[PDB]
RNA sequence: AUGCGAAAGCAGUUGAAGACAAGUGCUUGUCGUUCGUUAAAAUGGCCU
C-alpha cells in the first residue's frame, strides 16, 4: 500500500496501491469503487477540497528505470476527471543518476526492490558510482523541424514537449506493449517492456521514423532471441496523434539490431528516404512509394561479414550522391546510385576507403568541404577537396571509457552554417572522484582551427542538439533545458473594490 | 556573441530526503480555489485551474536573493519543504506566499504581479538540525525538526510565533521523540 | 434543452438556451449553496444513468455524476431527484445533497459538490414519492427530515443528522393510490432559504392520491396523535394528481392534474376551501404539467404540453 | 485516467499477391446465372438513359431482359433472317436492329407490334447498326458492302451520306465524343479509318495500321481510341496519330470490348475485354493498361457488356457465349396521442446557443475471450480460445498476447488430461504452418516440460506424442530441404 | 427593450439604468470605459422610476418616484441618502438641477424648487396657461438660473421673478420627449414617435433648422459646442449629424449611420449612445439584462458601418478537461495499429508424352485452371521432358507463379518442390543471363528465407520431444 | 548478479562484525543494523 488517505469526515479511504488503480473504500457498508489506470503507480494521494472537490495525487512512472520521474495530478472528484496535469520533461538515461532509490514492493526485479535489497542497493549504487570508470548519461532527444517540439523517447512511449511554454503537450505510447492493459504486480513486474531506442524525423516532418526493440519473457524456449521492429508514422500539420502507416518485422535477416538510422536530405525524394545499417556492414535505403501508399526497399548492399561492430555511423551529402559509411575504424565513401565504393579514374589518393586509429564514433559533414570524424581517442577534421587530413585533436584524457561505444553521436551536434559543437565532461573530484559533475562546451569552426567559443556549465550535460533556426538546445541531468546561442478616479477604484 | 542560459525547468521536487513522512505532497491549493502553486526544482509555478494554464513562473534565478540562496553551486542541500498561504508576519493582508526551505530560511514572496526584488527574508535560528515540517492552527504555528546525537532520526517538536523584535523568532522546545520509523 | 428566461411583465427575454445531447430532461432544478452563498448550480436528469450538473460566459462548465459507489444494482435511473441542505453536527459545514429514487424502497443520497455517496435508506412496497422538511434546534443548528410515501399510504419519516434511523411511521386515512406528497408553509425544495437563520419548520402537509382526493394534515398535532385524522379532505378532481406546490408563505395550495385540459385548482388555507372565480372556463391551460411559485415577487408560473408557459401575478402579494 | 486498449489481432506480414481492392469489388460481382438460348449470341447492349434494360441478339430472336428481375421481359421475332446488331438509342426511347436480308428495322422499345421504320439498305447483309452519340436523329449502318452509310432518320429513302474507300468487310464502327462530325470505322483487314462528314466525305481523313484484322473499336475519351484486333489490343492517341500502348495479354483473338467511366467503386474507369477462350479480363486505362481481374467461361465468349455508369440499380455484367449461353453476373445492392405526449426526443437542437454532447462512441463488441483476459481468468481464456468454430487468427492472437503478458504456467497449472487434449490437437495441426509454428513450438515445449508424469500414466497422449514425433520430423525435413534450394539460387549469382 | 430608463453621467464613464424584476424595479450602475452586483430594489411594489439624473464629492444620482417622492441616492454606499418630499401625492413628471438649485415638475401641473445643500423646499409654485407638463430644463446662463423651459407639445419659456411666458413656440403633435440646450441661444426638441428634431432659436423664436431621422426617435445626445449630434433611433441604430448649425438647407439628413451586428447576422438593437469629440461610446444588451460597450472613432468611420461582436450562437462546448473529442488530457493516445501494411525484412521489391505447349500457352496468358492441371500432373519423367522442352522467359514466369502458389498453400510444397528444383537445373543459362535475380524472383527468395530461418526452433522442440519420448516409452 | 564483448558469449564473484527470535550454555533462522569488495504466501486483480 503506497498511499493511504482519509476523507474529511472519516467515512472514505483512498488506497494507493502499485497496480495503477486508486481505490475509494466507503467504510460504512464496506464497499469499493476505483479508478483503474493512471499512467504509472501512485506514491501519494489525499483530499484537498473544502468539502472534497479535489483529490491530489503524485505518480512515480515506474516504467522508467534509470531516473524516477514524478508527475502531479489533480482530479475533480465529481466526474473523476483530470482537472490538472503537471509534469516536467521526461528523459531516460543509459545509467542511473546520483542516488535515487526505486520504491519498495514485495519482490525484486529490474524495476523494483524488496526491503533488504533496497538498502543494499542504495549502498551498492553509491559505491559503484564512485568506483567504476565507465558511466555515461547519453540520451536521444529530437526536434520537430516544423513544430519545434521536443520528442523525448520514453520506454514504449513518447513525450511531445515544447520549451517555449515549458509545459507538456502530448504523451503517447508507440509500441505493441502491455502499456495500459494491466498494471503489473510481481512477476508481471519482473517482466520487461519493449523499448523505443531510435527515433528520428524526416526533414519535411511529415514522416516520423522509429525503431523499437522488444524482449521475450523469462525462462521459455524462445527467450534466446530479441525482436527488432521498424516503424513509419505520419500526422497532419494540425493533429497531435501519430498514425502508424508501415510496421516492419525483423529487418536484416533475423535477430539483427538495426544500429544506425538516417533521414535523407531534401534533394533525393523531398526527404522521404531513410538509411538503415546493421552491426555487420550492410546498408539499406528505404523510402516512400506514392503510387503505392507505403514504404519499401529502394536499394540494398549486404555483405556477409562475420565480424561485428557495435559502433557504426553514416552521413549523406547534400546533393544526394556521397554516402559516408563509417564502420569501426575504416570509413568508406560510396556513390549512392550503386551502393559500391567510389571507383575513381583519377586515382589521386582521395581513395574511397580510409583507415583511422581506433573505433569511429561519429562522422558528420559540415558542408561538402569538410568531413568531421570522432574516434575513441581523438577528433579529426578532413577535407574532401583532397585525400588528406587537416586538423587533429587529442582527447584520450577525457573520452577514455566514459562513453559506451556509439553515444558521442548523441553528444556532438553542429549547425549547418557556422561550426560544430564539442563536449567534455569531468566529475569534480576531491584530492577519489566525488559524485558531483561539471561540463565544458566547445564551439568549433568548419576548419576546426580556432575554438569559436568556450563555455563552462556546472552540472553534467547529457545532450546538445542544434536548432534549425540557428542555435543550440541542451538537456541537463537535473532536467533543466538550457540554450547556447545568439471624484472619478477614487470612485473608479472603490467600485472595482466592490442573528436577529 | 554566444550566450548561455537556463530556460525550462524540470523535476517537480519531491520530499525524497525525508522519506519517512507519509505525505510527500508539497504543492498547495490557494485560498480562492482558482489557482495552484507548485514548487519545482529551479522555480515556483502558478497555475490557473479553470484554463489549465500556467500564469506566473517565479524563477529562482532572476531573483538575486533566491539565486544567492537556492542555486548555491557547491550543494543544493537547501530545498523547499513547506508552503504557507498568507503572510506569517501580519495577519489579514492577498496574493502572497511564504516559502520554507530545508535550512532555516523563510521567505515571503508575492505572486500575481511584477514580483519586486525585495523578498521578505528571515532566518530561524538553531540550525544545527535541519527543518522537517511546518504546520499551523490559527496563529500558533508548529515546527518539526530532525536531530541526531541507530541510523535513524530523532524528531523535535517546537512552538513558533513571530515578532519579539522583527527578526527574533519565538521557537521554544515543545517535545521530543527518540527514533522514528514511519510518520504521518 | 435547458432554457433560462429573464422575466419582465411586458417581455420575457431569453438569457440562455443551453441544449444537451441524448439526455431527455425529466426534471431540472436550481440550487444555490448556503455557506459560500455565491455558488449556483443547475441539476438535470432523466431516464438515463447519469445526472448533469451545470455550474454558474462563452463556454460553460458541466459535469456528469455517474457512479453510485457501492451499488448500481438498485437504481437503474435518475427520474426523481431533489436537492436539500444537510448539516453535519460535528463540523457545522452544511452542504448540499441530492436524493434519488430507486428500486423498491431505496432512496439513495449523494453528496452533491463532491459526487459522493453519503447514505441510503429504504422502505418496502413501492416508493412513489418523497420530500424534505427541516427542524431548527438552536442558533444555527437544525436537523433535516426525509418524508417518503409508499403506494399504500405508509408514510415514513426518517432523519438525516445521524445516519438513517427511522423516526416514525404512520398510515394515511383512506389513501388507496398515493402519487405525490409535499410539505409546505416554510422552507422546501421550491421556496428555500438563503441563510441558515431563516430556516423555518413547515406546517402543512399534503398527500395527493390517485383519485383526485387530497388529504391535508397539520403537522403540529399529526406528529402527536400518530395515526391522525385529516385537517381536511379535498375531493375535487376526477383524475390523477401530479403537481402539488405550496406558497412561499404558506397560504395557497396549487394542485394539478396531467390527464385532461384545464385541470388545476387553487385551495386557500386554512379553510381548505376551493377558490371560485379563478380559474374560469376562459383560461388557457391544456394539460398542466409543471407549476412553480415565486419566492417574493408574487408570481405563479404554469407550463403545459403545448410548450407555452404562462404567468399569473397575484396582486395581493 | 484513460480507456482500456482493445487487443490487436497479430497481423503477420503479407505473403505475395494480397487481395487487391479491385479484386474485392470485381468479385463482389457474384451469383452466376445461366440461361441456355437457341444458338450463338452475336451482340449485346444496354439502354443508355434508364439503364434498367438490356438487349441480346441471337439466331433470329431478340430478347429484352430487365434489371430488376434478371428475366426475359420482351420478345422481338418479326425478322425474316438472322438479325446481327441491335442497339438502344442514346436517348433510349428507340432501338435499331440490323438483319442479313439487307435491311434495318428501327422502332421504339417495349412494343414489338409497331415496326416503326424499315430501311432497306444494300442487298448485302447489314452487319452493324448504331446511333449517333451527340446527335440523335442520325443512324449509321455498316453493311458488308465495304461501305458504311449514314441514314438521316427523316428521309430514309436514300443514304444521307455514303462512306466508301474501305477494303473488305467493315464490321465495326464507333462515333467520337468531342466531335459529331468525325466517324471511325473498323474494317476486317486492318486500316482503322477516320472520316469526316462536314467534308465531301468520299475519301477518309486518315487511318491507323492495326496490322491484324480489327475486330472492334471504341472511343474511350474525346482524345483517345481503343482498338481490338487479333491477339493483342492497342490504344491510339488521336492528336499524335500514333499508338500509345499495346497489351498482348491474351490467348486467342479478342472478340468483344467495352469501356465505362465514373461509377461508384474503388476504380475510376474500367475496360472489359472478352477474348474467345472463356476469358473475360478487366483492365483499367488509368493504370497504364494492366490486367486487374478476370473470369473464365467454358465456351468462347463472343460478346460482353457492363451496366452503364448511370446504373443506380443492381449492376450487371453480361457475357454471351457461342454455345448458346447467356451468363450473367450481378452485383446486388405508434399512436398519435403517444407521439404528441412524448415528441421531444427528435429535435437535434438547432436554434439553441450552446450545444454539448458527451455520450460515448459506441464501440464494437467485446468477445468473451477478451472479457476473460481483462478479468484475468486465464484458464477460461484459453478454453474459450479453443472453442471449436473460431478464427485461426483469433486463436493465434490469444496465445500470443497471453505469452507476452502473463505466464503460460499460471494459465496452465490447473490441468488434467481431459483438458490437456484439445490444446494438444490444435498444436498437432498448427505446427504444420510457420507463423503459428514458432509460438506453438514454445507451448508444446513448456507442456512437455511440465506434465511428463501424466504422460507416462495416460495412454491417450502417448498416441498424440508419437504422431507429433512424426510431424516435427516431417516438418524439419521440409525446412531442411528449404535451405538447399535457397543456397542453390546463390550459385546462380 | 427591457431597459426602462438609462442615463450616462457627464464625461461619460458610467451609465445608470433601471429595469424590472418580479415586478419590483431595481436600479443599477455600470462603468463603461474599462459585471457588477450591487443593485437596489424598491421595496414597495407599486412605485415606478419616473425620472433619472446624475449629480457630482459623493457622485450621486437623483430618482424621481411617482409615489410623490424624490430620492437622492448615494452610489458608493448603496443607500438612499435623502428623501425630498413634495407636499402632494402625484407623479414627478421631470427633474432638473444646476449648481445646487433644483426644480421639479409635477403631474398635477405644479412647480417645485428645492435646494440640495439645505435639503430644503424653497418654493412650491404654479403658473397659468400650461395644462400639461412633461419636459423641463434650465438654460446654463451661468450661475444665473433665469428663464427655464417647460413643454408638453408646445415649448414655453418662462422667467422666475416674473413667472410668465415670454416666448411660446409651436411644438410638435406628440408630447415632447427630448429637450436640450446646445448653445445658450439654441435648443433641440424631439417628441415621442416623430422623426424630426427641431432646432429652435430662442431670441428670434424661429424654427432655424430641422433634422430628419430615418425612424422614430428614442434618445438624444450632443457634443460640446454643437460639433456633433448623436441620435439613438428606436429600431436600433445610431445616426450622427456633423455640424447642425452650418449652412435646400432647411432640413438636414443623417450624415453617418452605424448599426451593430454580431457574427450571427441577427440585429442586436442599440440604446443610448454617448458622444464626445473624436470618441463614440455605444452600448447594447448582450444577455437579457446586462449591457456591453464599445468605443470607436466616428471621424474614421465610413458612411454606413456595422460594428461586429462574437456572439454565442452555436458554440460547441470545447471545455478545459476535454479533448478535441472525448478524452481528457492526462490520458495518452493508446497505441492501435488499424490498417498498416506489414512486410517482412527480406521482401526484395522495387529494386515422350510432354505438355510443354499447353503449359507455355497458359503462362503466356494467365490461366489458373490450366496451370492447375499442368501442375496436377505428377510424373517426374514428364517433368523432366517438359522443363527440358521449355523457353526461358516462360521459365522465369513459371518460377514466380510456383512460389506464389506455395506461399499461399503450404501443403503443396511437398510435391511441388520437384519443379522448383528442376527449373533451376535447366534454364540456369538464361537465369545467369538476367541481372536482377532478386527482383525477378522476389517471392521465392522471401518464402525460402522464411522456412530456412524458421528451422532451429523446430530443432530444439524436436530434441526435447524425443527426450521425453524415450524417457517414457523405455519404461 | 560485475567487467569486457556482437543479439555469441569471455573471465570472475557468493565474504565479515553486531543485535535479536525460536528449539534445547548449545543449534538454526531473521535483520526499518554496520564493515569489506568488479557483486511466494495474510482468498487478496482494474469503474460508470
Amino acid at each position: 500500500v503506497l498511499s493511504l488517505s482519509f476523507s474529511h469526515d472519516g467515512s472514505y479511504l483512498l488506497s494507493g496501491g502499485w497496480e495503477k488503480v486508486m481505490s475509494l473504500w466507503q467504510l460504512e457498508t464496506n464497499s469499493q469503487q476505483f479508478l483503474p489506470r493512471l499512467n504509472g503507480i501512485i506514491i501519494d494521494c489525499q483530499v484537498l477540497g473544502p468539502q472534497g472537490n479535489y483529490y491530489s495525487l503524485i505518480l512515480q512512472m515506474t516504467e522508467n528505470n534509470s531516473n524516477s520521474d514524478y508527475q502531479f495530478l489533480l482530479l475533480n472528484a465529481s466526474d473523476l476527471t483530470s482537472k490538472l496535469s503537471i509534469n516536467g520533461p521526461l528523459p531516460v538515461f543509459n545509467s542511473t543518476i546520483k542516488h535515487i532509490q526505486q520504491p519498495i514492493s514485495a519482490m525484486n526485479t529490474k524495476n523494483s526492490n524488496s526491503i533488504t535489497s533496497l538498502n543494499h542497493s542504495k549502498k551498492k549504487q553509491s559505491r559503484k558510482l564512485i568506483k567504476s570508470r565507465r558511466q555515461d548519461f547519453t540520451t536521444n532527444v529530437e526536434i520537430n523541424p516544423i513544430n519545434k517540439n521536443l520528442y523525448f523517447p520514453h520506454i514504449s512511449a513518447v513525450q511531445i514537449f515544447d520549451f517555449y511554454k515549458n509545459e507538456q503537450v502530448n504523451y503517447q505510447y508507440l509500441t505493441s506493449g502491455v502499456n495500459n492493459s494491466m498494471g503489473k504486480v510481481r512477476f508481471e513486474l519482473n517482466l520487461q517492456d519493449p523499448i523505443i531506442t531510435d527515433l528520428k524525423f524526416t526533414k519535411d516532418g511529415q514522416w516520423m521514423i522509429t525503431y523499437e526493440i522488444e524482449y521475450p519473457p523469462n525462462d521459455l524456449l524462445s527467450s534466446k532471441d530479441l525482436t527488432h521492429i521498424l516503424k513509419f508514422w505520419t500526422k497532419n500539420d494540425n493533429e497531435t496523434n501519430w498514425n502508424l502507416k508501415t510496421k516492419v518485422i525483423n529487418p536484416h535477416g533475423i535477430s539483427v539490431p538495426i544500429t544506425k538510422i538516417l533521414p535523407s536530405p531534401r534533394s533525393v525524394n523531398n526527404s522521404q528516404g531513410c538509411l538503415t545499417a546493421d552491426n555487420n556492414g550492410g546498408l539499406k535505403f528505404w523510402s516512400f512509394d506514392s503510387h503505392e501508399s507505403n514504404w519499401c526497399l529502394k536499394k540494398i548492399s549486404l555483405p556477409n561479414f562475420n565480424h561485428f561492430s557495435n559502433s557504426v555511423s553514416l552521413a549523406w551529402s547534400q546533393d544526394g550522391s556521397l554516402i559516408f559509411h563509417g564502420f569501426d575504424d575504416k570509413l568508406q565513401i560510396l556513390d549512392f546510385d550503386t551502393f559500391k565504393k567510389f571507383e575513381s579514374l583519377e586515382n589521386t589518393k582521395t581513395v574511397s576507403e580510409f583507415t583511422l586509429d581506433s573505433e569511429i564514433q561519429t562522422v558528420k559533414l559540415i558542408n561538402d568541404t569538410n568531413l568531421i570524424v570522432a574516434t575513441r581517442t581523438t577528433l579529426n577534421a578532413i577535407n574532401l577537396l583532397r585525400g588528406q587530413v587537416i586538423n587533429s585533436f587529442d582527447l584520450y584524457p577525457f573520452v577514455n571509457g566514459v562513453y559506451k561505444n556509439g553515444h558521442m553521436d548523441r553528444l556532438i551536434t553542429c549547425d549547418e552554417r557556422t561550426g560544430n559543437i564539442a563536449l567534455v565532461i569531468n566529475q569534480q573530484l576531491t584530492d577519489v572522484p566525488t559524485i558531483n559533475y561539471k561540463s565544458r562546451i566547445i564551439i568549433f569552426d568548419s576548419d576546426l582551427s580556432t575554438k569559436l567559443g568556450n563555455f563552462t556549465h556546472h552540472e553534467y550535460i547529457s545532450w546538445i542538439g542544434w536548432n534549425y533556426d540557428t542555435d543550440f538546445i541542451f538537456l541537463d541531468i537535473e532536467s533543466t533545458l538550457g540554450v547556447v546561442g545568439t471624484n472619478s478616479d477614487i470612485f473608479a477604484e472603490q467600485l472595482h473594490k466592490l442573528n436577529d | 556573441q554566444y550566450k548561455l542560459s537556463v530556460v525550462s525547468g524540470g523535476k517537480p521536487a519531491l520530499n525524497n530526503l525525508s522519506s519517512v513522512t507519509g505525505n510527500k505532497n508539497i504543492a498547495r491549493l490557494s485560498q480562492d480555489q482558482r489557482n495552484y502553486i507548485i514548487p519545482f526544482n529551479n522555480q515556483i509555478k502558478v497555475y490557473s485551474v479553470e484554463t489549465r494554464q500556467c500564469v506566473k513562473t517565479l524563477k529562482f534565478a532572476n531573483n538575486s536573493l533566491l539565486s544567492g540562496i537556492f542555486l548555491q553551486e557547491e550543494e543544493n542541500n537547501e530545498s523547499i519543504v513547506k508552503i504557507l498561504l498568507g503572510d506569517i508576519t501580519v495577519p489579514q493582508q492577498a496574493h502572497l506566499i511564504t516559502v520554507f526551505t530545508n535550512n532555516g530560511h523563510v521567505i515571503v514572496l508575492n505572486y500575481k504581479g511584477k514580483l519586486v526584488e525585495s523578498p521578505k527574508h528571515f532566518k530561524i535560528s538553531l540550525a544545527d538540525e535541519k527543518l522537517a515540517n511546518v504546520f499551523h492552527s490559527e496563529g500558533n504555528y508548529r515546527i518539526l525538526t530532525t536531530f541526531k546525537d541507530n541510523s535513524l532520526q530523532s524528531y523535535r517538536l517546537y512552538a513558533l510565533t513571530f515578532d519579539d523584535a522583527k527578526k527574533q523568532f519565538e521557537v521554544a522546545h515543545q517535545a521530543e521523540w527518540h527514533n522514528v520509523i514511519l510518520s504521518n | 434543452t435547458l432554457r433560462i428566461y429573464h422575466i419582465d411583465g411586458k417581455t420575457n427575454h431569453l438569457v440562455t438556451s443551453l441544449h444537451l445531447v441524448g439526455s431527455p430532461i425529466q426534471t431540472c432544478t436550481f440550487y444555490t449553496s448556503l455557506s459560500n452563498q455565491n455558488q449556483q448550480n443547475i441539476f438535470t436528469a432523466g431516464r438515463r444513468r447519469y445526472m448533469h450538473s451545470w455550474d454558474l460566459s462563452q463556454t460553460a462548465k458541466i459535469e456528469k455524476f455517474s457512479r453510485l459507489y457501492g451499488h448500481e444494482s438498485t437504481q437503474r435511473s435518475f427520474e426523481n431527484f431533489k436537492v436539500a441542505h444537510l448539516q453535519n453536527s460535528q463540523t457545522n459545514s452544511v452542504h448540499g445533497i441530492v436524493l434519488l429514487q430507486g428500486n423498491n424502497g431505496w432512496i439513495n443520497i449523494l453528496h452533491s459538490t463532491s459526487g459522493l455517496w453519503l447514505m441510503g435508506c429504504k422502505i418496502e412496497g413501492v416508493i412513489t414519492d418523497f420530500c424534505i422538511d427541516y427542524q431548527p434546534i438552536s442558533r444555527g443548528k437544525f436537523r433535516t427530515i426525509l418524508i417518503a410515501v409508499n403506494a399504500y399510504g405508509e408514510v415514513w419519516e426518517f432523519d438525516l443528522n445521524k445516519n438513517g434511523h427511522v423516526i416514525r411511521r404512520w398510515k394515511d386515512q383512506g389513501g388507496v393510490g398515493i402519487t405525490k406528497i409535499q410539505v409546505g408553509g416554510g422552507t422546501t425544495t421550491t421556496c428555500p432559504a438563503l441563510q441558515i437563520s431563516k430556516i423555518k419548520q413547515n406546517r402543512w402537509l399534503a398527500v395527493g392520491s390517485e383519485s383526485g382526493f387530497v388529504n391535508l394534515y397539520d403537522r403540529n398535532n399529526a406528529m402527536t396523535s400518530s395515526t391522525p385524522t385529516p385537517v381536511a379532505a379535498l375531493d375535487q378532481l376526477t383524475t390523477t394528481i401530479s403537481n402539488l406546490q405550496f406558497s412561499p408563505d404558506g397560504q395557497i395550495l396549487c394542485m394539478a392534474s396531467r390527464a385532461v385540459k384545464d385541470a388545476l385548482r387553487l385551495v386557500h388555507l386554512p379553510s381548505c376551501s376551493v377558490f371560485s372565480n379563478w380559474p374560469t372556463s376562459g383560461t388557457p391551460l391544456g394539460k398542466v404539467t409543471s407549476v412553480a411559485f415565486s419566492p417574493s415577487g408574487g408570481l405563479l408560473a404554469v407550463g403545459n404540453e403545448q410548450g407555452k408557459v404562462r404567468l399569473w401575478k397575484l396582486n395581493h402579494y | 485516467s484513460t480507456a482500456r486498449p482493445r487487443i490487436i489481432t497479430s497481423k503477420a506480414p503479407l505473403l505475395p499477391q494480397q487481395t487487391t481492392p479491385e479484386q474485392r469489388y470485381w468479385r463482389q460481382y457474384t451469383s452466376a446465372q445461366l440461361v441456355k438460348e437457341h444458338n450463338s449470341v452475336t451482340h449485346i447492349s444496354f439502354n443508355p438513359q434508364h439503364p434498367h434494360d438490356f438487349a441480346v441478339t441471337s439466331s433470329t430472336r431478340v430478347q429484352i431482359f430487365s434489371s430488376r428481375t434478371r428475366q426475359v421481359i420482351k420478345t422481338f421475332s418479326r425478322f425474316k433472317d438472322v438479325v446481327y446488331s441491335a442497339s438502344f438509342r442514346s436517348d433510349g426511347k428507340l432501338l435499331c436492329a440490323g438483319d442479313a436480308t439487307g435491311l434495318v428495322s428501327v422502332y421504339d422499345s417495349y412494343n414489338p407490334r409497331t415496326i416503326l421504320l424499315s430501311i432497306n439498305a444494300s442487298t448485302h447483309p447489314t452487319h452493324v447498326t448504331k446511333f449517333h452519340t451527340q446527335d440523335n436523329k442520325i443512324l449509321a449502318t455498316a453493311s458488308d458492302d465495304r461501305v458504311t452509310r449514314l441514314w438521316d432518320i427523316s428521309n430514309a429513302y436514300e443514304p444521307q451520306l455514303e462512306l466508301t474507300g474501305a477494303t473488305d468487310y467493315v464490321r465495326t464502327l464507333s462515333f467520337i465524343p468531342a466531335a459529331p462530325h468525325l466517324v471511325a470505322t473498323g474494317s476486317y483487314d486492318g486500316l482503322i479509318r477516320l472520316y469526316d462528314t462536314r467534308s465531301s466525305g468520299s475519301t477518309p481523313i486518315y487511318s491507323l495500321n492495326h496490322d491484324q484484322p480489327v475486330e472492334n473499336v471504341i472511343a474511350v475519351s474525346p482524345t483517345q481510341i481503343v482498338s481490338c484486333g487479333g491477339n493483342n489490343f492497342k490504344v491510339w492517341d488521336l492528336t499524335s496519330n500514333k499508338k500509345l500502348y499495346e497489351r498482348g495479354n491474351f490467348n486467342k483473338a479478342v472478340t468483344c470490348l467495352d469501356y465505362v467511366e465514373n461509377f461508384d467503386s474503388p476504380m475510376q474507369s474500367a475496360l472489359i475485354a472478352s477474348s474467345l477462350d472463356g476469358h473475360v479480363k478487366v483492365f483499367d486505362p488509368l493504370d497504364n493498361f494492366q490486367v486487374k481481374f478476370g473470369w473464365k467461361f467454358s465456351g468462347p465468349v463472343l460478346s460482353c457488356a457492363v451496366s452503364p455508369s448511370t446504373a443506380q440499380g443492381n449492376r450487371h455484367l453480361v457475357a454471351g457465349l457461342s454455345s448458346g449461353l447467356l451468363a450473367i453476373r450481378t452485383k446486388k445492392k405508434k399512436s398519435n396521442n403517444f407521439q404528441r405526449m412524448m415528441r421531444g426526443s427528435e429535435y437535434q437542437g438547432d436554434q439553441e446557443h450552446i450545444i454539448h454532447n458527451d455520450k460515448v462512441r459506441s464501440q464494437r463488441r467485446m468477445r468473451a475471450f477478451e472479457r476473460n483476459i481483462n478479468q484475468f481468468k486465464w484458464s477460461e481464456a484459453l478454453d474459450n480460445a479453443f472453442v471449436p468454430g473460431m478464427a485461426k487468427e483469433l486463436t493465434l492472437t490469444v496465445l500470443q498476447e497471453l505469452r507476452k503478458r502473463g505466464k503460460v504456467r499460471v494459465a496452465l497449472y490447473g490441468r488434467d488430461e481431459s483438458t490437456l487434449e484439445p490444446l494438444l490437437n490444435w498444436c498437432l495441426k498448427g505446427i504444420e504452418d510457420v507463423r503459428s509454428a514458432s509460438i506453438v513450438a514454445d507451448w508444446v515445449a513448456v507442456v512437455l516440460e511440465l506434465y511428463g508424469n501424466t504422460l507416462e500414466s495416460s495412454p491417450v497422449l502417448q498416441e498424440l506424442m508419437i504422431d507429433l514425433k512424426t510431424k516435427v520430423r516431417h516438418e524439419i525435413h521440409k525446412s531442411k530441404e528449404a535451405q538447399r534450394i535457397e543456397g542453390m539460387l546463390q550459385l546462380l549469382t | 427593450s427591457p431597459v426602462l430608463q438609462s442615463a450616462y453621467d457627464p464625461s461619460g464613464q458610467y451609465l445608470c439604468y433601471v429595469t424590472v424584476a418580479l415586478d419590483k424595479q431595481r436600479v443599477g450602475v455600470q462603468p463603461t470605459q474599462r459585471w457588477n452586483e450591487n443593485f437596489l430594489y424598491l421595496e414597495d411594489s407599486k412605485l415606478k422610476v419616473t425620472c433619472l439624473k446624475w449629480v457630482n464629492d459623493t457622485v450621486a444620482i437623483i430618482l424621481g418616484m411617482n409615489n410623490g417622492e424624490i430620492w437622492l441616492y448615494s452610489v458608493l454606499a448603496n443607500e438612499v441618502t435623502y428623501k425630498f418630499t413634495t407636499g402632494n401625492s402625484y407623479e414627478i413628471k421631470d427633474i432638473d438641477l444646476m449648481g445646487n438649485q433644483l426644480w421639479c415638475i409635477d403631474s398635477s401641473d405644479a412647480f417645485y424648487q428645492f435646494d440640495l445643500l439645505q435639503f430644503k423646499l424653497l418654493q412650491h409654485f404654479r403658473i397659468n396657461n400650461c395644462v400639461q407638463l412633461n419636459k423641463l430644463t434650465i438654460v446654463p446662463a451661468g450661475d444665473s438660473v433665469a428663464q427655464l423651459l417647460v413643454a408638453s407639445h408646445s415649448i414655453s419659456l418662462i422667467d422666475i421673478e416674473e413667472k410668465k411666458v415670454v416666448m411660446t413656440f409651436p411644438g410638435h403633435v406628440s408630447p415632447v420627449s427630448t429637450l436640450q440646450v446646445i448653445t445658450n441661444e439654441f435648443f433641440i426638441s424631439g417628441a415621442e414617435g416623430d422623426r424630426f428634431l427641431n432646432v429652435y432659436d430662442i431670441h428670434s423664436g424661429m424654427t432655424k433648422c430641422v433634422l430628419v431621422a430615418e425612424s422614430d426617435i428614442k434618445e438624444l445626445s450632443h457634443s460640446g459646442q454643437a460639433d456633433s449630434i448623436a441620435v439613438t433611433t428606436e429600431d436600433g441604430s445610431l445616426e450622427i449629424f456633423v455640424d447642425p448649425l452650418v449652412s435646400g438647407n432647411k432640413s438636414k439628413k443623417s450624415s453617418k449611420k452605424i448599426q451593430i451586428v454580431s457574427k450571427d447576422g441577427r440585429k442586436v438593437p442599440i440604446y443610448n449612445a454617448f458622444i464626445n469629440k473624436d470618441l463614440l461610446n455605444v452600448s447594447w444588451l448582450q444577455n437579457a439584462t446586462m449591457p456591453y460597450f464599445k468605443n470607436l472613432q466616428w471621424r474614421e468611420i465610413p458612411n454606413e458601418y456595422t460594428v461586429e461582436i462574437s456572439l454565442n450562437w452555436n458554440n460547441k462546448n470545447k471545455s478545459a478537461d476535454r479533448d478535441l473529442h472525448g478524452k481528457d488530457l492526462a490520458s495518452a493516445t493508446n497505441y492501435v495499429e488499424g490498417n498498416a501494411r506489414v512486410t517482412s525484412g527480406d521482401n526484395f521489391k522495387h529494386v515422350t508424352g510432354t505438355v510443354t505447349v499447353i503449359l507455355s500457352q497458359a503462362l503466356q496468358s494467365n490461366d489458373h485452371s490450366l496451370l492447375e492441371t499442368v501442375l496436377n500432373n505428377r510424373d517426374e519423367r514428364v517433368i523432366r521432358d517438359t522443363i527440358f522442352r521449355l523457353k526461358p522467359a516462360l521459365a522465369v514466369i513459371l518460377l514466380e507463379r510456383l512460389a506464389e502458389r506455395i506461399a499461399r498453400q503450404t501443403h503443396r510444397q511437398g510435391p511441388l518442390n520437384v519443379w522448383v528444383k528442376w527449373c533451376l537445373i535447366i534454364h540456369g543459362g538464361y537465369l545467369v543471363s538476367i541481372p536482377n535475380l532478386m527482383s525477378t524472383l522476389s517471392s521465392l527468395h522471401s518464402t525460402l528465407k522464411r522456412r530456412s530461418d524458421l528451422l532451429p526452433r523446430l530443432l530444439a522442440l524436436d530434441a526435447r520431444l524425443d527426450c521425453t519420448i524415450n524417457k517414457f516409452k523405455t519404461l
